[PDB]
């Protein structure tokens, strides 16, 4: 995996333009935020369990039959197994704040994800429902916290969503 | 969307997009924020629309699977309801039908053939939920909301 | 749980004619719960619990 | 594809001997049991589009398939599983007339595997549902033949996995 | 980099980053800045900087192929000083010596014998930009740019 | 074998067997006992069937290469006479001349061309052949054994 | 009739009928007198079916445009019962349920929802009047009736 | 296409009504005659070349027609007349069978009159030889079976002229 | 394909849910940017051809590509680098006036590397001309819409690497 | 096809000369009517089935053209005459819109009488069946649109004449 | 026209006008007047575009078969100016290039090859044609103008 500042400046080299001044803007732009995305990781880490809570118990409210029986948080073990993976996101993501770039959630998250979930049964707009929850939760705590320019923070979970739902249009 | 449409019709010649897609692009671009308005009246009003329009429904066709004393059916049909109104929705927003086309029109025959549940019932209930939505609607913000629910109740029969 | 009848394929409707298918001490301390102020879901989980 | 006529044909041909007599008795065997196959044949086509109705009505609806980000959502994914279950139910008739699961291996199952995985289909979902619709062809032709066309079924179903 | 290695010993345990690696990748982030300075002054300079080296370079390693009559080991082993500048300019704006050891230490000795050319020359060739380089430099940016031509020149020793 | 044509001829128009099929089906296993008896036949008598034929036909095509001296000639030429006759025995078994015409018809020209084996003096022995078999049968069950016999003839022909 | 199609089944490979379309002749013309019995049952009887399937089909399906009180449909509906026992009387004869198929089955989906007749409504007809036909028949008279029966229910679904 | 049981069948459902008894003894007396049909089609097929054979040999062979400059001259031509020769031997056969001529009248009558007419083939040898092939089965199959056949050859004569 | 109005209908029908206030904000944010998109478009479909030109001078021309042995050489070979480069910059263009990279996925990148190790084309090369041409546009339309054009270049450029 | 707008220009062009002051005006009285043309339009295709389900009940239902021996009889031949009027409807629609009969000239009344009489269609039915969708067609959507739809209906009417 | 693309379009799927094809139709004849108002600019103006046209590109190429002395061969450029800049009003009427590829672009290399014209000079003069048309349009109206001119430069290159 890679971070931002190792993307950029390996492709300094790929693309043969060098230091020109459209990678030097990126640059300097990337890195006016970045004390923002450790401070949003901070957030994000000094608040995981509730976040992960809360997310869950807003998707069981809007989908009341998941834990009825014959559900798929039907039962403890897989309540927990709801809980588990929801940290997993939540973890990843905060990874993918912090390197300002995705290939962290290519590699260690979502490589793979599809396969297991459809032989484990497990329903993506279930999930995708929990991530944008935990993505609004974020958003929430960071308002409180004071955080003004958070557009980043979206992008993580976003895009983690669009590479696990389903092709509609 | 109208500007997918418009862009894979530029494709299919292998061109640039002509004058006529550009002026296309430029109008929906223009008609945007009238039709987030247009999809925001939709979507809060949406459970008022299902319940008149299931009223109307039942009035008018009672011999209905929705109407035949099961909670599951009528919950199944107004459900139903509530999603072609998320559609017509989506489609609005995009500027052309493909959502809807897209997501509950194509096999749409097939589906509710297979769930043996009458297709003249559904184009009645479509035409009940079109009639309720567009009374909460200005004329001009009804005409694409009409053309919809059209789209819908012909790819029904 | 409720059964679900009447689903496609079941027979249960003929042709396309819906209608006429019809017709031990407790420990130190303990407090109770007052059903009232605990709220329709909340009992709800406890009884199916 | 091959029935069993054409199966015990070629066991003795690639011996370059006639039918022995235990290829016979099995000739026979099948030869009595056309009339049963014959029966369960047309008792599936006439109730082709029932039969998996009720095979989508017990084991696919109202699960998280269906439900918004399923493979079932939409019309046209609904309608593409309803095809397939056509096909399967078509070719398991097929199979069950002929007495050999060959032109299920042939037409159906050899490259059904990776479709899905490319498709995203869900395998333990669709060998569910291949079961239903053996338990439904069971309920509505009888026990032996319907433990005759299971045969196919259960063919298809290990096919998948 | 540090934030990768930082991620990846958190991902190890299975925990969100603790607050002393976050305090860390702040205080790089802090002087992402300063090595963008320093690494857009390596690439302004690095015309100079390659020829000043490779000529002394060619005065203190003359047995070597570049300096042989061949017009293209000549030219390839300027396009080769020329590409570890730029490498080591790159590494220094990421801050690590990551990308340079990605792109241009593992391997290097392999690469560079099944070429048939000795490693020592380079080396030596490696001293000679370094030495150019702490030529235009401040000791506070040399502090900073010093240590990647040190780890160039450890991978390429036999 | 006729099943396999009748649920190939299904499988093309993507129906099941309609009921002409299903009654061409069912009248063909009703006759199973019949055709393994004839198959019996054939496999008993295939033996005095060669001779006589072979005598037949080297008495009506003394030049050919049966009769050239070569003792590995004509041993071949009685093994693909024998061939041939299990061939039709396979046919009457499946009801139909497919066994027969995908084991030894289909390329028989091209097979016997590059062996430089006249294909007139094999459709004698066919024909040799076929009268040694009628011979030892009654005419109902000889119906398909000459039918298969001249099928053979005329794809050598 | 059978007779065509195993002519054309024999054309469409350019050749005379095989020993198989022969037999599918021979098994055919020995049942005519059984044939013609079979049409002649169900022309006696095609009123008492016609009536006693209606009642039936009334009974299991009250709501349903032959009984709304309009005299010209419940007139038109047994006229339609008639004239399908009639074309199944065709089939029979012909030994092939093409007749049938040529005169009310190709298109009949789409004419019965130009009438907007619903279609499983008519499946339920059919069945009872299947019913009906097959209680005064043999038990080895019924088979070809039932298979007819079958397929105007399917060419219906 | 269209064969007797079909003709009646269209004949009474042009009116609405069931077989009336006289199509009822029509339709008898050609499921009687079946056998008969069968039998003659069985010999035809197992004759077919040696009917076309004797037909060339006793209508064109030896006259103008393959002289060069006549209609059979070249072996493609001489190729063309025999395949036609055997089409027409293959198609009276199937009217034959199924009693009636509609397959005559869709599949070879059908502007053949004209094509023959656009190429240059003579009609009046054409003619002739579908008389000598009448004969030829005539000889071949008997009087009755002949005379059967020969309806059709006169209804392929008839529609050249 | 996808738009930005498709995607992010996309995301919320998976959920099942209306768009919600952040896919409504995006949305605007489109809609707001639109102009700018089609004015994009315009210059580059009015300097198609003099983009090439400048990209091919700046990238390719005077190496070892077009010399003979090159994978330039040719004219064939010329013409058909012309001819990817116009299709890089034309599907660059829908890109930008989509708002979405799903088009470069689905008819750009998808097997793109396969066919071009397949053919010989150099795959740097093609990364530095699509840099190059980045840079041409850039230059041609501003910094702005350069940059939101240099978006879909870079993904096409990534892809490749 | 033509629509009004080529019809003008092409009018104008074979004189080699621009819109003169009426062509101009014709234009205006396009334009102006185009809105009620698309309403038109989109009303038609909302109730196409139920106009041709009409159409058929008051112009062909309970005659002697549905009874056997009718043209009508038969499902096929109903299905037939169904999906004949449903063309009309469609393409009349598509006239509508145009402003122009061409497209009606050019695909329905292109051999159609000529095809109708060798199938022995009734041209009166068909005729009455025309004037009989006018009717409802007028009926569904007023007195205005009524007109101008009937225009394209009787142009058909008199093509079939 | 646009008109007769959209109803192609319909017709290509044997199906009535979708509602992004309905937009487009209402969208195209909401701007009726404007391109009226475009086309009777261009008509008006035809003779002074061609005159200062003309200038220009006799400026640019003083070497070309109209500035050759010959009288017809001048009269003959200029009416072909004339003609290109009438079919651009026609494409501006029909809101689609379809008239002027029908009328002067179709063939129009192997026209001017024909004639002798090197194509270049065709270019340069449609170039100096479209820069004195574009200066008597105002910025909302050049766009179809300039593309149209665009199309006729890419044809004949
Ligand atoms: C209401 C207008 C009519 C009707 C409804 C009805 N629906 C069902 C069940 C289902 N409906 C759907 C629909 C969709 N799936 C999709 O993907 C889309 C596209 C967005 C649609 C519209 C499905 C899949 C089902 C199956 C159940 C499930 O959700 O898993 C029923 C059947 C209820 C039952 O179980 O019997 C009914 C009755 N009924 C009426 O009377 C109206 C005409
Ligand atoms: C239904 C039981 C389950 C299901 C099925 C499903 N299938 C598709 C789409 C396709 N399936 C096939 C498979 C076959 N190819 C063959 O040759 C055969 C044998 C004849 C089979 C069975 C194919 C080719 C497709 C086409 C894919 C396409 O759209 O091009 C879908 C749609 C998938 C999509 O992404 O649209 C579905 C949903 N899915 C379930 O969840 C059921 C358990
Ligand atoms: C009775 C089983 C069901 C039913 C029938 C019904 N039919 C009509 C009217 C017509 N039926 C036909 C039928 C046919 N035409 C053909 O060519 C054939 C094939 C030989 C058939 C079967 C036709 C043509 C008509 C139209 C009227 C006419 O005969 O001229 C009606 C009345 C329609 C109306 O709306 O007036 C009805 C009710 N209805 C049921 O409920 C039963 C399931
Ligand atoms: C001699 C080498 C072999 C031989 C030949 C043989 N031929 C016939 C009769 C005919 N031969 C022809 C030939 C042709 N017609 C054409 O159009 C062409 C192309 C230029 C050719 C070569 C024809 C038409 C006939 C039929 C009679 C006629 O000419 O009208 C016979 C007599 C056949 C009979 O039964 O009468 C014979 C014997 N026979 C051999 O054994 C030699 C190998
Ligand atoms: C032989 C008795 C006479 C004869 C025949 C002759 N015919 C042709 C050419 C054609 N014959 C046909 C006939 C059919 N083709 C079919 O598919 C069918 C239905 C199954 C029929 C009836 C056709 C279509 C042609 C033209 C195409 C072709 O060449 O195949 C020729 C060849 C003429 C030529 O100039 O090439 C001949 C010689 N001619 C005689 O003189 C005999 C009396
Ligand atoms: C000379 C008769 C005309 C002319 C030519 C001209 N050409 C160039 C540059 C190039 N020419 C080529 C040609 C080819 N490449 C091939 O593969 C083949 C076939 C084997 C040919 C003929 C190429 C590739 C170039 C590009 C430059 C390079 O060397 O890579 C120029 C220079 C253009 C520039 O500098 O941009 C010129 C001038 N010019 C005239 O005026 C004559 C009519
Ligand atoms: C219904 C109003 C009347 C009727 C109709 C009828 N038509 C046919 C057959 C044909 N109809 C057409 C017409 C068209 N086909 C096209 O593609 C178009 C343009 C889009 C038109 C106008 C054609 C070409 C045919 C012949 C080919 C075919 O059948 O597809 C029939 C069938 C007749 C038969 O004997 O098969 C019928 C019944 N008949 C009436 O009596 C009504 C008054």
């Amino acid at each position: 995996m890679q971070d931002k500042l190792t993307s950029v400046a390996k492709n300094c080299d790929l693309t043969g333009s060098s230091l020109n001044r459209e990678v030097v803007e990126t640059l300097k732009e990337f890195l006016a935020d970045g004390e923002k995305r450790v401070q949003v990781a901070g957030v994000i880490g000094s608040n995981a369990a509730e976040i992960v809570k809360t997310a869950v118990s807003l998707l069981f409210q809007e989908y009341p039959e998941l834990v009825s029986p014959g559900g798929n948080a039907y039962t403890t073990r897989r309540y927990n197994m709801y809980v588990r993976d929801m940290n997993y996101f939540l973890r990843y993501c905060s990874y993918a704040i912090v390197a300002g770039d995705a290939s962290v959630l290519d590699e260690r998250l979502l490589a793979g994800l599809r396969d297991t979930f459809n032989s484990l049964g497990i329903p993506l707009g279930p999930t995708a429902r929990s991530i944008q929850l935990m993505k609004n939760i974020v958003k929430e705590k960071l308002v409180t916290a004071g955080m003004t320019n958070i557009t980043f923070v979206d992008e993580p979970f976003d895009y983690v969503v669009r590479e696990i739902s389903e092709t509609e249009i | 969307s109208i500007v997918t449409e418009l862009i894979l019709n530029a494709d299919s010649e292998s061109r640039y997009p002509a004058p006529k897609e550009i002026q296309v692009y430029q109008n929906f671009v223009k008609t945007g924020e009238q039709r987030i308005r247009i999809a925001k009246i939709l979507a809060e009003n949406e459970q008022r629309i299902v319940q008149n329009g299931s009223a109307r429904f039942w009035e008018r066709v009672p011999n209905t699977p929705s109407n035949s004393g099961n909670e599951r059916k009528t919950a199944s049909c107004q459900r139903d309801q509530g999603w072609y109104i998320r559609l017509i929705a989506y489609s609005v927003l995009a500027g052309s039908e493909k959502p809807l086309e897209e997501i509950g029109t194509i096999g749409i025959k097939e589906m509710y053939n297979n769930l043996e549940i009458p297709l003249r019932n559904i184009v009645e209930c479509m035409r009940c939920l079109k009639e309720e939505a567009l009374s909460l609607m200005s004329e001009e913000d009804a005409l694409e909301v009409s053309a919809y629910f059209d789209y819908v109740m012909r790819s029904l029969s | 749980p409720k059964e679900k009848i009447g689903l496609p394929g079941s027979g249960y409707y003929v042709g396309e004619d819906f209608l006429t298918a019809a017709r031990d001490p407790l420990p130190g301390g303990f407090r109770f719960i007052n059903v009232s102020r605990y709220g329709a879901v909340r009992m709800k989980r406890s009884m199916r619990d | 594809m091959q029935d069993a006529i054409t199966a015990l044909i070629n066991s003795s041909d690639v011996q370059g001997r006639y039918l022995d007599p235990s290829s016979l008795d099995k000739l026979q065997n099948y030869f009595q049991s056309g009339d049963m196959r014959a029966k369960t044949a047309i008792a599936v086509s006439a109730n082709a589009k029932n039969i998996v109705t009720k095979t989508v009505a017990k084991s696919l609806l109202y699960t998280d398939i269906t439900a918004p980000g399923g493979n079932m959502y939409t019309c046209r994914r609904y309608a593409a599983c309803v095809r397939d279950l056509d096909y399967f139910l078509r070719y398991a008739t097929y199979a069950m007339l002929a007495g050999d699961t060959s032109i299920l291996d042939e037409r159906i199952l050899n490259g059904l595997r990776e479709t899905y995985n490319s498709l995203g289909v869900p395998i333990g979902a669709t060998i569910r549902s291949v079961q239903a619709m053996k338990e439904v062809v069971t309920s509505l032709v009888g026990a032996d033949a319907g433990r005759e066309m299971g045969v196919y079924f259960d063919h298809i179903a290990a096919g998948l996995s | 980099s540090i934030i990768t290695k930082a991620i990846a010993s958190a991902d190890r345990e299975a925990r969100y980053l603790s607050p002393g690696e976050l305090r860390t990748i702040r205080d790089f982030y802090n002087g992402g800045e300063n090595r963008l300075r320093i690494a857009t002054t390596l690439i302004e300079n690095r015309k100079e900087i390659v020829e000043r080296g490779s000529l002394k370079f060619w005065e203190c390693c003359p047995d070597t192929p570049s300096n042989s009559g061949n017009r293209t080991y000549r030219a390839s082993c300027l396009r080769d000083q020329d590409w570890y500048i730029r490498l080591i300019a790159y590494t220094v704006i990421v801050g690590d010596v990551e990308p340079l050891k990605d792109i241009g230490i593992v391997g290097v000795k392999e690469m560079y014998e099944s070429l048939e050319i000795p490693l020592r020359n380079w080396v030596e060739c490696i001293r000679c930009l370094k030495e150019v380089t702490l030529d235009l430099l401040s000791r506070e940016d040399a502090a900073e740019v010093t240590p990647y031509f040190d780890c160039l020149i450890q991978g390429m020793i036999p």
